[PDB]
RNA sequence: CCGAGGGUAGGGCCCGUGACUGGGGCGAAGUCGUAACAAGGUAGCUGUACCGGAAGGUGCGGCUGGAU
RNA sequence: UGGGAGAGGGUGGUGGAAUUCCCGGAGUAGCGGUGAAAUGCGCAGAUACCGGGAGGAACGCCGAUGGCGAAGGCAGCCACCUGGUCCACCCGUGACGCUGAGGCGCGAAAGCGUGGGGAGCAAACCGGAUUAGAUACCCGGGUAGUCCACGCCCUAAACG
RNA sequence: CGAUGUCGGCUCGUCGCAUCCUGGGGCUGAAGAAGGUCCCAAGGGUUGGGCUGUUCGCCCAUUAAAGCGGCACGCGAGCUG
RNA sequence: GAAUGCCGGCAUGAGUAACGAUAAAGAGGGUGAGAAUCCCUCUCGCCGUAAGCCCAAGGGUUCCUACGCAAUGGUCGUCAGCGUAGGGUUAGGCGGGACCUAAGGUGAAGCCGAAAGGCGUAGCCGAAGGGCAGCCGGUUAAUAUUCCGGCCCUUCCCGCAGGUGCGAUGGGGGGACGCUCUAGGCUAGGGGGACCGGAGCCAUGGACGAGCCCGGCCAGAAGCGCAGGGUGGGAGGUAGGCAAAUCCGCCUCCCAACAAGCUCUGCGUGGUGGGGAAGCCCGGGUGACAACCCCCCGAAGCCAGGGAGCCAAGAAAAGCCUCUAAGCACAACCUGCGGGAACCCGUACCGCAAACCGACACAGGUGGGCGGGUGCAAGAGCACUCAGGCGCGCGGGAGAACCCUCGCCAAGGAACUCUGCAAGUUGGCCCCGUAACUUCGGGAGAAGGGGUGCUCCCUGGGGUGAUGAGCCCCGGGGAGCCGCAGUGAACAGGCUCUGGCGACUGUUUACCAAAAACACAGCUCUCUGCGAACUCGUAAGAGGAGGUAUAGGGAGCGACGCUUGCCCGGUGCCGGAAGGUCAAGGGGAGGGGUGCAAGCCCCGAACCGAAGCCCCGGUGAACGGCGGCCGUAACUAUAACGGUCCUAAGGUAGCGAAAUUCCUUGUCGGGUAAGUUCCGACCUGCACGAAAAGCGUAACGACCGGAGCGCUGUCUCGGCGAGGGACCCGGUGAAAUUGAACUGGCCGUGAAGAUGCGGCCUACCCGUGGCAGGACGAAAAGACCCCGUGGAGCUUUACUGCAGCC
RNA sequence: GAGCUAGCCCUGGCCAGGGUGAAGCUGGGGUGAGACCCAGUGGAGGCCCGAACCGGUGGGGGAUGCAAACCCCUCGGAUGA
């Protein structure tokens, strides 16, 4: 049957990219966490 | 008249739809129309504060003109009556000899080819609009203003009509649709006769289709849900209401009288309405 | 080929009969009240409507085939 | 052809008395009702009186033993549209007539449908009396209905 | 109770005997035929159907007879549900 | 040494299950160390509304070539979507951006919120919508509307010529729209040709033929032709389109009007450039100077912004045109022409799938376009087949049980079983014919029956032509032929009688329930006068609604028909300016602490003082409720009638052993040989009953009962046959489970059901195919049940708070 | 976290073929005029049959699956909520 993941790009980038995630209280967190952890890559890379 | 059709459908069978008759023109003018932007009965939030609502027939919204004193005696020509998919009413289109083009809701008994016109010195004829000041003790009357220059508010659906019940000071006293008994001041704009299509009332739906084209979803009783949904919820098999009838959110609904009773207007209304 | 008829199927009319049920007639030696005939004790009768154990009542309109 | 009388019919408008309700005043100990009563209403101010308003229904006197219509039936006043009928002239037609199974139409009240309207009255219903009892008669309440439109119903002591 | 799956049916049997039938007996209120009642006897046999989930039971048509029990009310790592 | 402990390693099950659609393979040749598995050829099979082709998403080098085979690939591997390396994606016209707006998002002004932040008309962002200029062929191993060739085209800049009051983010027009049906004329696509081109063929009995086989086109500016779309012209007046306006709107007058004209698109033609088959020969050559024509069918596509009808009444903004404002009028704009200029990103490949979503090369899921031919009435259905693509990444044997999927069956025909579950039967089209009942539509494909192929002869109408031939469509009549059988294969209702529930089409527990549940038109109650009520939010602000009582919210009931009684004492709600009770506050009689004092401070009675409650009344389609005992009639039986206790009042109409009836399989009647079910009745209704509606109701139902006809392997009662497994051989190779085991029966015993204890009996050692009685077999620390002063959801006249409201 | 799912909003798209034959319209009949009746025309509908498409009724298979919901046969809707 019809699963729970449907890739979309633009889906992705608007809702778990760099951009959102600066635009908010919360969202500013994840980055300055991800950053603190030292994580390669702060958002999902998306290819556009 | 209302139409009705033969039984060749289990649905047709109680069908009814208007007649249609009084329309003359099919199309809207270009200039008065605009695009109504349909809600679904969620508010600013995204959320549903009035349920049930949407997926209805698009429509685009004709711009009516419900001042009427913008023009006083600049008489108009009744050019058409059209269909107006967002009220009850028809309307009627209006050539002023001024140029300039407007919508009213259509009178009963407004003819194409008549004149029209507004203000103190209009005669006392259907279609035509005063300040209630200057209109007859006893004529029947539409479009009413519940305050000056505020626009027309009252007696506004298919069929209704206030009356004119007599004057006391800056006020004339009106008996709204409803039955109600109300002051209204007298240099609220009027328009003499009663509103058009009053056979609007006996339209019957007769299928569940035809309340969804209008933008009505099914309504769920209370009854049917469960007790996280409404005080009506649960009960094994069916259940009586167990409880005084209530609405989702808990109050009373059999009775229950919600009007402020600090209101203002309580000033001005002489008494509440009938039935 | 037609063809007595036999067969399959589906209709129409009539008669007999049926758990049970509706009222009708007669019987009369019963129980209940007394509706009508006298102004019959609320004048009567009436079409209809609603109602009451029962006769009947009441409403609306009508007739006199109503006493004073 | 020229006249007549008439609640004959349909539509629209419109007038006054009265009942009820609401508002304002004034005012107080009852009012109402019956054969007599009680229920009911009333000191939370009724009834009786004055003023204002709203609303429906029916039209006092004229009115009669009267008039009109085929019958059912028709009653304030005005206008419009409209039917039947009588009289005088003896002008025109030339038996064109009478009746009439079927058919078609009209058809009091009650009742029905859809929608209005709702003052008074009032089936059902509730209460009070009456009474041996009283699912009645009498009394206090009271919903359909009674009224308007449209569509049905098609009955009668629809009788002379 | 860190699980011993349950009624009834189907299938497959096997056992007990307080024996329904068939075999052998005594008593009889056993003339005969047919029964009654007790004793021996478990080798084999013990039908098809209507009703109802039913076991049971009632009924139809037969039969020599249409037995009663046990096996985790035998049998769901065999089926049904 | 144990914690169903944690991490790791390694065992058991076991050479076992399995190797992922039953579309299918065989041989020959080659390559190589090695070949069922790679390449080549011939034969065979499968898809063909796809299992073929194109596009969008998503994926991200998987594309091409060379060289490889450790791992990956369910076997193998020389092969590969794998390893290494090199190469490959070319645009003014295709898509997106340097254009527009939609929901929405953001957000000058502005509003609100402890902070963070929430709103917010304009503006801006936002597309798969609007707008906008490229078609055909060729070329690479791999890209092509991008490179090349031919023929076209757009915008910007500049210059020239001609023309005009030029000029805008401002005004106006336009853009600009639904659903269903549909005209004319075309094109795509298709079929036929005795005609045109073509390599060849003559088999095996016949045919040198009007024979077979193959092909018979594509793009194309101007012009022209055909078919359509769009649009009236002139003048005068002018107070409206938030300045102006000559534009637009409105009024009047005159020509024109279903015309033409002007304009725009489509199709045809069109200079020109292309393409071009079978067969044969080694992707290429040849065929070939290829031919490139006629007829018929024909779109759902085009003309298009076409037409008609209907109600549910069907985006915006820019590009475009027109008007004018500042301005500027040596400019500017318009038209023609010419030269110059013309950027950024995508482009490979997979794309119904082995490259995307599902951990897998996974029988699942994935939007748009093309989707040929013949026959079956039609069609995208079904059978076959073209182009194209495939045989599904283990095989070879064997011919047991058993399992799956499938075929047939004597006699019987539901006897099966909870149930005809399942499977038969029926089955398309044409004709004949068709009942109760009904809301007059239906029920209805009711039921039931007849026809169906091929040949010859005659004949009726239509389409295209031309009016005719030809072609193509729809027919009618007569006579015959064959078979067991003519929708000869595939696709394609079994039917009826009668109850319950729900009116109906719909909706639902994604993944055990599709229903009688939800919804539904419709009915009623009730709230709401507009800054409505109500809902969300602390608020601002929103929805309601750019609506206004014929409207909006809440509640119940649930088409329709006939109806919906009695009880207002309790609770609810509505009304009630009296009265009672009532908090803060007011008031301050009186009393107190302290001070030498003036004074400071504290307590405090009467009285005034809201909602609420009490109190009076109304109200049931508001919550709800709707009795008992005794007696009495010409036999018995019963009780119309009377008495009496209680109640707020004692269940009306209708229905009733019912989706409700315990006793119960009530009784009686029907159906059956037999009927705990079913249907019809009765009424002692344990415990129906009137909008949690009562009783009916045509039609409808993958709902749940009962019966019959037809037909059957459901069964008596089973037999045979088919293929995929199971079995054997070669290749690869799991699993849960597992204290260790050298693991028999009985009768006993034992924590009460023993392979393991006692006694006895039986028993050589080890496997393979099978069956499931036991190992209280496996799985999941029992869901039941209880316990825990464990949890959570839900309720209320439990407690106590809070929002909200008064 | 609404790339699954539920609802709504904006903007696009899709639904072979066949059957039934409402209103309206024209003609005719009818009447004082009508109602109405008949015929032709017409093409309505939460109409009918049936692919795509959307479903998930009954049975069977599957059950360390092809699959953490699949397969086969059968069945519901298919211009509409
Ligand atoms: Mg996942
Ligand atoms: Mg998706
Ligand atoms: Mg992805
Ligand atoms: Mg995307
Ligand atoms: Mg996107
Ligand atoms: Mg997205
Ligand atoms: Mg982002
Ligand atoms: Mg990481
Ligand atoms: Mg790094
Ligand atoms: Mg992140
Ligand atoms: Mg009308
Ligand atoms: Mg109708
Ligand atoms: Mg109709
Ligand atoms: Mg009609
Ligand atoms: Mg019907
Ligand atoms: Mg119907
Ligand atoms: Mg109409
Ligand atoms: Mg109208
Ligand atoms: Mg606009
Ligand atoms: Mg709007
Ligand atoms: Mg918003
Ligand atoms: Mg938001
Ligand atoms: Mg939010
Ligand atoms: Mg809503
Ligand atoms: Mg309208
Ligand atoms: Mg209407
Ligand atoms: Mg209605
Ligand atoms: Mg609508
Ligand atoms: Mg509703
Ligand atoms: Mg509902
Ligand atoms: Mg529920
Ligand atoms: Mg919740
Ligand atoms: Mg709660
Ligand atoms: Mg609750
Ligand atoms: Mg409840
Ligand atoms: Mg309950
Ligand atoms: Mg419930
Ligand atoms: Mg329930
Ligand atoms: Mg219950
Ligand atoms: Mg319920
Ligand atoms: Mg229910
Ligand atoms: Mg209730
Ligand atoms: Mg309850
Ligand atoms: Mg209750
Ligand atoms: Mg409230
Ligand atoms: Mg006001
Ligand atoms: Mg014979
Ligand atoms: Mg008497
Ligand atoms: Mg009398
Ligand atoms: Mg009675
Ligand atoms: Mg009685
Ligand atoms: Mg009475
Ligand atoms: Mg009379
Ligand atoms: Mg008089
Ligand atoms: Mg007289
Ligand atoms: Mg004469
Ligand atoms: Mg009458
Ligand atoms: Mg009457
Ligand atoms: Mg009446
Ligand atoms: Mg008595
Ligand atoms: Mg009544
Ligand atoms: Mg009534
Ligand atoms: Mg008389
Ligand atoms: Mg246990
Ligand atoms: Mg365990
Ligand atoms: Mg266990
Ligand atoms: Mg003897
Ligand atoms: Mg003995
Ligand atoms: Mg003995
Ligand atoms: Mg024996
Ligand atoms: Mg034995
Ligand atoms: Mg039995
Ligand atoms: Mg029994
Ligand atoms: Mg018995
Ligand atoms: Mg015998
Ligand atoms: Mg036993
Ligand atoms: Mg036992
Ligand atoms: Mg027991
Ligand atoms: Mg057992
Ligand atoms: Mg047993
Ligand atoms: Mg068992
Ligand atoms: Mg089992
Ligand atoms: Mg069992
Ligand atoms: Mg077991
Ligand atoms: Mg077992
Ligand atoms: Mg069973
Ligand atoms: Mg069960
Ligand atoms: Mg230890
Ligand atoms: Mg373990
Ligand atoms: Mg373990
Ligand atoms: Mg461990
Ligand atoms: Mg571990
Ligand atoms: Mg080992
Ligand atoms: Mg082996
Ligand atoms: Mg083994
Ligand atoms: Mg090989
Ligand atoms: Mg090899
Ligand atoms: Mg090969
Ligand atoms: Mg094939
Ligand atoms: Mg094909
Ligand atoms: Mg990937
Ligand atoms: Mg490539
Ligand atoms: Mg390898
Ligand atoms: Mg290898
Ligand atoms: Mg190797
Ligand atoms: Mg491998
Ligand atoms: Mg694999
Ligand atoms: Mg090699
Ligand atoms: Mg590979
Ligand atoms: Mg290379
Ligand atoms: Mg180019
Ligand atoms: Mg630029
Ligand atoms: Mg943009
Ligand atoms: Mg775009
Ligand atoms: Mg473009
Ligand atoms: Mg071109
Ligand atoms: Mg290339
Ligand atoms: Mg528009
Ligand atoms: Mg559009
Ligand atoms: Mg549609
Ligand atoms: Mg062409
Ligand atoms: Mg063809
Ligand atoms: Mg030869
Ligand atoms: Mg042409
Ligand atoms: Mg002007
Ligand atoms: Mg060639
Ligand atoms: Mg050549
Ligand atoms: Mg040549
Ligand atoms: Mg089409
Ligand atoms: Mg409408
Ligand atoms: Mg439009
Ligand atoms: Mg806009
Ligand atoms: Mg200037
Ligand atoms: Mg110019
Ligand atoms: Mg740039
Ligand atoms: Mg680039
Ligand atoms: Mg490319
Ligand atoms: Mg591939
Ligand atoms: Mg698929
Ligand atoms: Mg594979
Ligand atoms: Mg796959
Ligand atoms: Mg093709
Ligand atoms: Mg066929
Ligand atoms: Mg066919
Ligand atoms: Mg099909
Ligand atoms: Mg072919
Ligand atoms: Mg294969
Ligand atoms: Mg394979
Ligand atoms: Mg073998
Ligand atoms: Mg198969
Ligand atoms: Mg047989
Ligand atoms: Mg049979
Ligand atoms: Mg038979
Ligand atoms: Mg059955
Ligand atoms: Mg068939
Ligand atoms: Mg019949
Ligand atoms: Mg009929
Ligand atoms: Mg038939
Ligand atoms: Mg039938
Ligand atoms: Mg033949
Ligand atoms: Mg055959
Ligand atoms: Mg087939
Ligand atoms: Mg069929
Ligand atoms: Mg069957
Ligand atoms: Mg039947
Ligand atoms: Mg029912
Ligand atoms: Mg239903
Ligand atoms: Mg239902
Ligand atoms: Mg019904
Ligand atoms: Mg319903
Ligand atoms: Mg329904
Ligand atoms: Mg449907
Ligand atoms: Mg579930
Ligand atoms: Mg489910
Ligand atoms: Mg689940
Ligand atoms: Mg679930
Ligand atoms: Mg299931
Ligand atoms: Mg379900
Ligand atoms: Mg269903
Ligand atoms: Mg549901
Ligand atoms: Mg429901
Ligand atoms: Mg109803
Ligand atoms: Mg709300
Ligand atoms: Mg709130
Ligand atoms: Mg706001
Ligand atoms: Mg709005
Ligand atoms: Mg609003
Ligand atoms: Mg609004
Ligand atoms: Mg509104
Ligand atoms: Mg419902
Ligand atoms: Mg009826
Ligand atoms: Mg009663
Ligand atoms: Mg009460
Ligand atoms: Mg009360
Ligand atoms: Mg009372
Ligand atoms: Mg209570
Ligand atoms: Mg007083
Ligand atoms: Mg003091
Ligand atoms: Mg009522
Ligand atoms: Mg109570
Ligand atoms: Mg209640
Ligand atoms: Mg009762
Ligand atoms: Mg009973
Ligand atoms: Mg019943
Ligand atoms: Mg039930
Ligand atoms: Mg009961
Ligand atoms: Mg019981
Ligand atoms: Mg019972
Ligand atoms: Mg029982
Ligand atoms: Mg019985
Ligand atoms: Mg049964
Ligand atoms: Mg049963
Ligand atoms: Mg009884
Ligand atoms: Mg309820
Ligand atoms: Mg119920
Ligand atoms: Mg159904
Ligand atoms: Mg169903
Ligand atoms: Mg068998
Ligand atoms: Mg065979
Ligand atoms: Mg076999
Ligand atoms: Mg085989
Ligand atoms: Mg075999
Ligand atoms: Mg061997
Ligand atoms: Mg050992
Ligand atoms: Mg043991
Ligand atoms: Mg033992
Ligand atoms: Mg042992
Ligand atoms: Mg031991
Ligand atoms: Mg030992
Ligand atoms: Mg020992
Ligand atoms: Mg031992
Ligand atoms: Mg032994
Ligand atoms: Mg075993
Ligand atoms: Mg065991
Ligand atoms: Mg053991
Ligand atoms: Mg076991
Ligand atoms: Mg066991
Ligand atoms: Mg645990
Ligand atoms: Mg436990
Ligand atoms: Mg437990
Ligand atoms: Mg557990
Ligand atoms: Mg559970
Ligand atoms: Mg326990
Ligand atoms: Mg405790
Ligand atoms: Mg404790
Ligand atoms: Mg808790
Ligand atoms: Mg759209
Ligand atoms: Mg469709
Ligand atoms: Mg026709
Ligand atoms: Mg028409
Ligand atoms: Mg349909
Ligand atoms: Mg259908
Ligand atoms: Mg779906
Ligand atoms: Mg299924
Ligand atoms: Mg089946
Ligand atoms: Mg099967
Ligand atoms: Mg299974
Ligand atoms: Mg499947
Ligand atoms: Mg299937
Ligand atoms: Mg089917
Ligand atoms: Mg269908
Ligand atoms: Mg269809
Ligand atoms: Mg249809
Ligand atoms: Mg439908
Ligand atoms: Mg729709």
């Amino acid at each position: 049957m019809k699963r729970t993941w449907q890739p979309n790009r633009r889906k992705r980038a608007k809702t778990h990219g760099f951009r959102a995630r600066m635009r908010t209280p919360g969202g500013r967190k994840v980055l300055k966490r991800r950053r603190q952890k030292g994580r390669w890559r702060l958002t999902p890379a998306v290819r556009k | 008249a209302v139409k009705k059709f033969k039984p060749y459908t289990p649905s047709r069978r109680f069908m009814t739809v208007a007649d249609f008759s009084e329309i003359t023109k099919t199309e809207p003018e270009k200039s008065l129309v605009k695009p109504l932007k349909k809600t679904g009965g969620r508010n600013n939030q995204g959320r549903i504060t009035v349920r049930f609502r949407g997926g209805g027939h698009k429509r685009l919204y004709r711009i009516i003109d419900f001042k009427r004193w913008d023009k006083v005696g600049i008489p108009a020509k009744v050019a058409a009556i059209e269909y107006d998919p967002n009220r009850s009413a028809r309307i009627a289109l209006l050539h002023y000899v001024d140029g300039e083009k407007r919508y009213i809701i259509a009178p009963d008994g407004l003819q194409v080819g008549q004149q029209v016109v507004a203000g103190p010195d209009a005669p006392i004829q259907v279609g035509n609009a005063l300040p209630l000041r200057f209109i007859p003790v006893g004529t029947v009357v539409h479009a009413v203003e519940l305050e000056p220059k505020k626009g027309a508010k009252l007696a506004r659906a298919a069929g209704t009509s206030a009356q004119i019940q007599g004057r006391e000071g800056d006020y004339v006293i009106l008996r709204l649709p409803s039955g109600e008994l109300r002051k209204v001041h007298g240099e609220c704009y009027a328009t003499v006769g009663a509103v058009g299509n009053a056979d609007h009332k006996n339209i019957v739906l007769g299928k569940a289709g035809r309340s969804r084209w209008l933008g009505r979803r099914p309504h769920v009783r209370g009854a049917a849900m469960n007790p996280v949904d409404h005080p009506h919820g649960g009960g094994e098999g069916r259940a009586p209401r167990g409880r005084p009838p209530a609405s989702p959110w808990g109050w009373q609904t059999k009775g229950l009288k919600t009007r402020k009773r600090r209101k203002p207007s309580s000033r001005f209304i002489i008494a509440r309405r009938k039935k």
